[PDB]
């Protein structure tokens, strides 16, 4: 039963909030501003994680305002950016609490979305070098009926929730129904003092096994094609 | 050689999640902008007032095992 992304998704895709956010944007795109994750990029997480998949849930808050870097998923870059701070830390939690780990050399993590890491941010598009510009659009609205959708049509999946923002804030899920893990953001100015100790990572799939369900690989791969 | 302070990423926090740390409390949501190293592996941070103002409030250096170098704008 309703097992897909179009769950809603065909009336949410309708409705005119969602609509005016689409138009607003194409307009800007075509007005002569460069809005980022480029338009084919921008619904890759759900392109790559389907809804029935969706093991583990890490919430992002809006994409890379610099060229080249976001390509639609949360804290991953294209194949040969700098890893960023943050996804430098997430690093180095893994590179310490996931014992078969080891640092790769990207932060490319399309990976972890092929293995049911839905990598969601709240807010899908960004002005070039302009953080949380389009963060009057509606998208969180668009992203808050998502994790509605997830905490209704599905069970006992994780969510991995950073900072005060993701966490909580806009992230009132059924705990029962799902495992809800909190910590401080990953971002130097706070990974060190409360995110550095937590086993997210490891917890994550120390309760899927759990449930019989395959773990998740937290090492990034590279494919391509062409 | 004079060159860009390349900003690799913007994080909003609240203001209590800043006080935590600063020490001083933001009056508004703040931008966490941060440009990495790895010559020092030093994590320079500007911190900024949310869009579409961008008011710089305070300047953060850390290094490689975690301490703070504050400095209010």
């Amino acid at each position: 039963n309703e097992l897909t992304w179009h769950d809603v998704l065909a009336e949410e895709k309708q409705q005119p909030y969602f609509l005016n956010t689409l138009q607003t944007v194409a307009s800007e795109r075509q007005s002569g501003v460069t809005i980022y994750p480029p338009q084919k990029d921008v619904f890759n997480a759900f392109r790559f994680t389907e809804l029935g998949d969706v093991k583990v849930v890490i919430l992002g808050q809006d994409p890379y305002h610099g060229p080249g870097q976001a390509h639609g998923l949360a804290f991953s870059v294209r194949p040969g950016i700098a890893i960023p701070p943050s996804l430098l830390n997430m690093y180095k939690e893994l590179e310490n609490t996931i014992p078969g780990f080891t640092r790769p050399n990207h932060g490319y993590l399309e990976s972890w979305a092929r293995q049911g890491v839905l990598l969601l941010n709240t807010v899908l598009t960004v002005r070039a070098g302009q953080a949380h510009s389009h963060a009057s659009l509606g998208w969180e609205t668009f992203t808050d009926k998502v994790i509605s959708l997830i905490n209704q049509h599905r069970e006992g999946v994780v969510f991995l929730l950073w900072g005060s923002h993701a966490q909580k804030k806009g992230a009132i899920i059924d705990k029962q129904r799902h495992h809800v893990l909190k910590a401080p953001h990953p971002s130097p100015l706070s990974a060190h003092r409360g995110f550095f100790g937590c086993n997210h990572f490891v917890l994550a799939n120390q309760w899927l096994e759990q449930r019989g369900e395959t773990p998740i690989d937290w090492m990034p791969v590279l494919p391509a094609e062409s | 050689t004079g060159k860009q302070l390349v900003i690799q990423e913007s994080i909003l926090m609240l203001p209590e999640e800043v006080e935590e740390v600063i020490g001083n409390k933001p009056e508004s949501d703040i931008l966490v902008h941060t440009a990495y190293d790895e010559s020092t592996d030093e994590n320079v941070m500007l911190l900024t007032s949310d869009a579409p103002e961008y008011k710089p409030w305070a300047l953060v250096i850390q290094d490689s095992n975690g301490e703070n170098k504050i400095k209010m704008l």
